DNA sequence: ATCAATATCCACCTGCAGATTCTACCAAAAGTGTATTTGGAAACTGCTCCATCAAAAGGCATGTTCAGCTGAATTCAGCTGAACATGCCTTTTGATGGAGCAGTTTCCAAATACACTTTTGGTAGAATCTGCAGGTGGATATTGATG
DNA sequence: CATCAATATCCACCTGCAGATTCTACCAAAAGTGTATTTGGAAACTGCTCCATCAAAAGGCATGTTCAGCTGAATTCAGCTGAACATGCCTTTTGATGGAGCAGTTTCCAAATACACTTTTGGTAGAATCTGCAGGTGGATATTGAT
């Protein structure tokens, strides 16, 4: 099979840091934030992390309820609307 | 012989798109909508339908009423939509029902 | 030996200068270094480009076909050991394209026809126990003695193989040419094969081919069709237009028998004849391209004359028609096809035939009517496009006042005040007898037959075309139909099965211009040999 | 010789306007998809994901972040400041009631 | 002869709304004018929202409505913003808004 | 007068099971009745939405169980699921 | 002559829950075990909050549960507080909570 | 019936101070009270109308506790103890 | 004359009103205000006493939560005294205003 | 460091509205047993679409410098907290005309439940059309910096 | 504070393409009409519960005033931490491609209504006894501020 070039990309464990510094900077700029402290980013990361089990778990609870193995956009739509954060365009 | 059966698996789904586009022609004949735009419009109309139907069903349940009529729907329009939007929606519904009755 | 070295240095140097694609082949494949200990298990001939250079330098190669075989063996090894998703496979594909571009002028400079590695399509085998089924391709099959084959439902292997092309050695210079590339046949030239270079060196010319389409026996229908096509081409005056020869090469009298269902329902009651006699004719269209005859169109027809009992009387039916898209010019090609069909529609109405029937059924994918192995780039027409093509041909025929009118079979049945299934024509191999048998069976499980016939008639009205050639009182006082063309006994075209079987067995493909020319030449030789008994 | 250098804030305000006038996604697809996959496998292993589901989750998370960042900027400004600190986001989540 | 929407002068299908109300388990009985009234309300909402979206598009020198135009239409209308205060728009973005203190000088 | 049903004796029996020597006041009793009614309504509505989303016209133990998992947080959900599973097991075992 | 509530060994009325589910128009059909499961969940929750309210009352030297005891129980449990984060308890007041900065 | 007016002043300054004390607020500025009053008015304008919209729907002329509690529930402010 | 330092009586009230649960808004003025609001909304209305109590406790609880949020914002601004901008910030973050 | 002036905690006891304990009804539930209907368990399967890999490329991760943001220290005008005098208006108990909330009968216009004919919306495939995403050329404030 | 000059970008214009728009034909799923059956709540009347209104007394905070403690607000200035920017590379995205599962088809059996009896019993009017804590009394005990 050969290959010639292959990178391990050991990022799976620390994928919360996968959210790049410029990504959070851009998100804050969209939020109208002019100056950002150094302690915001990782903190927001945790906030991001929290939101995941706020939504996707419910979607997972949806996926198990439908006897499916694939998470669908409709599961995500009900997961978000059940949190009071209804999303349009993915119906 | 047999042809164009498509393996009898023609997936179909209902949508308000073609109706909403018609409404577009009533308000902006020379303006179009993207696929994302029509998807968001369908999601919005479905969300409004669900909210208003839930409010009307709850209001019918409150008064021990087993039939849904336009009265509790217009009451729910007053409850959920803001002032001018609710008033205009109520007027449109009243005119539509009056014309339908006389039709 | 330095001559072939001087010839072949540019070809391999162009291969080397492709970076970074050609890097993995610079050195012998090292399994332990590359972490692939299974390389020897699958690949039986490990060697690389450096070995190729050493063999090209140390007096190992006697003639360039060995070098061509070595580089193509490298290509096959890289393709077989690596998945096409892998980097090495796509690098090998790019280098193969480069070599295919480079080698041809160099190989031709050495007096050879070409330097391509050419293999035929996989040869689908046939069953022997059932005598009716065949061996599926890319599927589990059983074989014995390399002569007997069996299917999975009738040595266990899967049929995925490629048959290479044969080679012919020149009698004078000893060089080896492709049989298809030079179009050499032993029967035509028993004296032996001589390459073009040797012939031009001594100012000689190849002996005239006596096994040609033009030298085939002449017939009135074929002569008329070829005259019409030639007149049309002369009127058009196309620079790429050539000479088209049309020969009626098979004509035999057969009979179609009523199937058991209709035999019980109507024949046993004395309302139908037990069988209908007809004359089946097979003809092919040939054109001279580059001084070589090439077959580009053929069709099979069934003709029921005035002696045939009704409702089949004086009716012609097109059972099968096929064509190969190698006619020059391309733009007139389709028109030329029309210039054939209309001419046939004329000839029959000169004999006395009044009705023509066409079944617009496009071939299924992987299926061929007459010409085996259609070119991959030749698109199969869709049913709607085929129907529009037939409508255009019929309109062109009408514009010449040869055809009065044409209709769908449903409208024709409505106009013909049809009240029973007995009034439809009965053709051999036609869809309608089979669907009528199926309707009879369905009635067996359950004017009902007429109702089912009408339902099927309306369902498939756009597929069947009924053409009126002679209409009105002129169709009621015609003389008996006499065919001036004598019978042509040829079992090789008794149906479309024999020609397809012969092409599959002898690898007579029509997938390329040279291959189609070789197949046409072989067909002509076979016909000329079968004529003499 | 004195290379051109914008003062702190000019580029900040420029990118403020640029990212408030645009709607393109700001989180890269692959890392967020990996994070969602591992969070899902924390609850149920061997799960599969639709592309539309991932896009919807990304849009929802970015919308929640932009709203929360607006709240944090407002809270920081309330303290006579222009730079947000974790206390601002903690206050924003407390007022929203998430914590 | 005439569809219920045509009789009531409506674009959305009254029959489909009636069927969804029946299947939505909202009540054991469903009135005749209820789908008509609901369809009229929905038509008014879509008419106003697409009118605002077209206004935003023509202000943005655009002739095709995109999610950005829908977001501008809903957010610049405080009534629509109150209606969709708990709704986020796919690919809609946010309104251009810079704080006073963040502004220079 | 029209009967106004409530969970009176059931909540009182639960109190006696968990606290034999502790009583409840009238206002607290009304709060508990409102709580149980609200939880019933929430779970039933969530189950109805679950059935609607999966094109199911029947509410079984699985739908309401999934609704409880969605609404009840963590240990509360786990204990409720276990107790309800035991209850339905005994119900179907007779 | 065995009641469906006692058949599962529950105190809450299974029949009443089933009847309310039917009257609630949540679905055209309701399963047999759904009222049993719902009654079990409701009775478990009732036991949990009642036990916590009794503990709070005992902490206040009270043997009668008052709305203040219910508020103390509901707000002192993290999961229960999350359950009723948008619910106001009648006559319950608020938890005694003073932050250090206001303190001397 | 008498048309009551200027009843927002009935929420006395000590009452707002007590509400702040229950809310854990230690110090009150002078402009707080009136501001809170306005917010309170808005809150009432948020609920009573809905209850009235309920009361009008039931063909009743008195506001009941069920209307109030259900309007609070539909406003995301569910209240217990009143049915 | 004995006098307490500022904040001592305020904190004593903090415990006093965080320990007890009786209503702190006078019944009659709030009922009159509710009547005024109803009259402004619809003429000739009547009110049940339980509805009045439910409205009163709902407004009291909402104001208690708002005061807690306002105080948290006040210390967030390094202050001990709450000001109307704190209430505005709390309402804006809650989403009730914008 | 001690001490006086207050608020806090708390044990105790008395009167009582609210919590708890029997008696009898009973109709609305609640339960059991057939006839009936049906959402769904279960197996085989076509077909999506989801996991996986290599190249092109579009940014992302680091080091420097400092203008400017944040934060610490100082002072004070005054405002709100603490205390107190005066009294008012809300709170509590009592009674009452009556507008109005609610129980019971009747029964019709409105609703439901199929049967059936009408049309209408959802999807496939071809082929023409088009709004707009960038790419190239000025070139327009503008802001940092020079003066 | 007026203006050489690098830079991001709105606009004037363009031009190619993925996506939106137009049209033809097919076809199952709605949809409207008709006929029969069923019933939800309107009106009609009336029993009755509590909603609104008036009256009287009183004291608990409501309102106003006064004194000043300390707190937000203003000011100043210093440690320093992020913003802007140049530099290096590397992680991402997209296209292509095996097969894990999402749905479509078919059977049929355990399971959920319809409904007519038959039995349990949760509200609940009524009267009597029990009982936890509201409220006032009195004195022991932190708490606070400044003597």
């Amino acid at each position: 099979g050969k290959g010639g070039a292959k990178r391990h990309r050991k990022v799976l464990r620390d994928n919360i840091q996968g959210i790049t510094k410029p990504a959070i900077r851009r998100l804050a700029r969209r939020g109208g934030v002019k100056r950002i402290s150094g302690l915001i980013y990782e903190e927001t990361r945790g906030v991001l992390k929290v939101f995941l089990e706020n939504v996707i778990r419910d979607a997972v609870t949806y996926t198990e309820h439908a006897k499916r193995k694939t998470v669908t956009a409709m599961d995500v739509v009900y997961a978000l609307k059940r949190q009071g954060r209804t999303l349009y365009g993915f119906g | 012989q047999k042809k164009d059966g498509k393996k009898r698996k023609r997936s179909r789904k209902e949508s308000y798109s073609i109706y909403v586009y018609k409404v577009l022609k009533q308000v902006h004949p020379d303006t179009g909508i993207s696929s994302k735009a029509m998807g968001i419009m369908n999601s919005f109309v479905n969300d409004i339908f669900e909210r208003i139907a839930g409010e009307a069903s709850r209001l019918a349940h409150y008064n021990k009423r087993s039939t849904i009529t336009s009265r509790e729907i217009q009451t729910a329009v007053r409850l959920l939509l803001p002032g001018e939007l609710a008033k205009h929606a109520v007027s449109e519904g009243t005119k539509a029902v009056t014309k339908y009755t006389s039709a | 030996p330095e001559e072939l070295r001087q010839a072949l240095m540019p070809t391999l140097e162009a291969l080397y200068r492709q970076d970074p694609e050609s890097l993995p082949f610079r050195q012998p494949v090292d399994p332990q270094l590359l972490g692939i200990p299974d390389y020897f298990d699958i690949v039986k001939s490990p060697m690389d480009l450096s070995t190729i250079k050493r063999k090209l330098d140390t007096g190992q190669y006697q003639e360039p076909w060995q070098y061509v075989d070595d580089i193509w063996l490298m290509f096959n090894n890289a393709w077989l050991y690596n998945r096409k998703t892998s980097r090495v496979y796509k690098y090998c594909s790019k280098l193969s394209e480069v070599f295919e571009q480079e080698i041809d002028p160099v190989m031709q400079s050495l007096g050879y026809c070409c330097g391509r590695k050419l293999e035929f399509s996989p040869q689908t085998l046939c069953c022997y126990g059932k005598q009716l089924c065949t061996i599926p391709r890319d599927a589990t099959y059983y074989s014995y003695q390399n002569r007997y084959h069996f299917c999975e439902k009738c040595s266990k292997r899967k049929n995925d193989t490629l048959d290479p092309e044969l080679f012919v050695e020149c009698t004078e210079c000893g060089r080896k040419m492709h049989q298809i590339c030079v179009l050499h046949h032993e029967i035509i030239w028993p004296a032996g094969f001589v390459c073009d270079g040797c012939l031009k060196k001594s100012a000689r010319t190849r002996k005239e081919n006596k096994f040609s389409a033009k030298r085939l026996p002449s017939t009135r229908l074929g002569t008329f069709l070829e005259n019409r096509v030639n007149d049309f081409l002369r009127r058009q005056n196309h620079p790429e237009s050539g000479e088209v020869t049309v020969r009626v090469v098979h004509a035999s009298d057969k009979t179609v028998e009523v199937k058991p269902g209709m035999k019980a329902r109507f024949v046993d009651s004395g309302e139908m004849a037990e069988s209908f006699p007809y004359r089946t004719k097979a003809l092919f269209a040939f054109e001279e391209i580059d001084g070589v005859d090439l077959c580009f169109f053929g069709m099979h027809v069934q003709e029921y004359g005035s002696d045939c009992p009704p409702p089949n009387q004086r009716r012609v039916y097109i059972s099968y028609l096929d064509s190969v898209h190698f006619f020059r010019p391309k733009c007139l090609r389709t028109a030329v096809y029309h210039e054939i069909l209309i001419g046939y529609l004329e000839y029959v109405k000169k004999l006395g035939y009044t009705t023509g029937h066409i079944w617009a059924c496009p071939p299924s994918e992987g299926d061929d009517y007459i010409f085996h192995c259609h070119p991959p780039d030749q698109k199969i027409p869709k049913p709607k496009r085929l129907q529009e093509w037939y409508k255009k041909m019929l309109d062109k025929a009408v514009s010449e006042r040869i055809v009065h009118d044409y209709k769908d079979i449903f409208k024709q049945a409505t106009e013909d005040r049809l009240t029973s299934a007995k009034e439809l024509p009965y053709f051999e191999g036609d869809f309608w007898p089979n669907v009528l048998e199926e309707s009879i069976k369905e009635l067996e499980q359950e004017n009902d037959l007429s109702q089912k016939l009408y339902a099927t008639m309306e369902k498939h009205k756009e597929v069947f075309f009924v053409i009126r050639l002679i209409a009105g009182p002129a169709a009621n006082s015609l003389p008996p139909i006499v065919d001036p063309d004598p019978l042509i006994p040829c079992d090789l075209m008794d149906g479309r099965d024999a020609f397809l079987t012969l092409a599959r067995d002898k690898h007579l493909e029509f997938s390329s211009l040279r291959r189609a020319q070789w197949s046409t030449m072989c067909m002509l030789v076979e016909l000329h040999t079968q004529s003499q008994d | 010789k004195k290379p051109h250098r914008y003062r702190p804030g000019t580029v900040a305000l420029r990118e403020i306007r640029r990212y408030q006038k645009s709607t393109e996604l700001l989180i890269r697809k692959l890392p967020f998809q990996r994070l969602v996959r591992e969070i899902a496998q924390d609850f149920k292993t061997d799960l599969r994901f639709q592309s539309s589901a991932v896009m919807a989750l990304q849009e929802a998370c970015e919308a929640y972040l932009v709203g929360l960042f607006e709240d944090t900027n407002l809270c920081a400004i309330h303290a006579k400041r222009v730079t947000i600190m974790p206390k601002d986001i903690q206050l924003a989540r407390r007022i929203r009631g998430e914590r | 002869a005439k569809t219920r929407s045509s009789r009531a002068g409506l674009q959305f299908p009254v029959g489909r709304v009636h069927r969804l109300l029946r299947k939505g388990n909202y009540s054991e009985r469903v009135g005749a004018g209820a789908p008509v009234y609901l369809a009229a309300v929905l038509e008014y909402l879509t008419a106003e929202i697409l009118e605002l979206a077209g206004n935003a598009a023509r202000d943005n020198k655009k002739t095709r409505i995109i999610p950005r135009h829908l977001q501008l239409a809903i957010r610049n209308d405080e009534e629509l913003n109150k209606l969709l205060g708990r709704v986020t728009i796919a690919q809609g973005g946010v309104l251009p808004n810079i704080q006073a203190v963040l502004l220079p000088k």
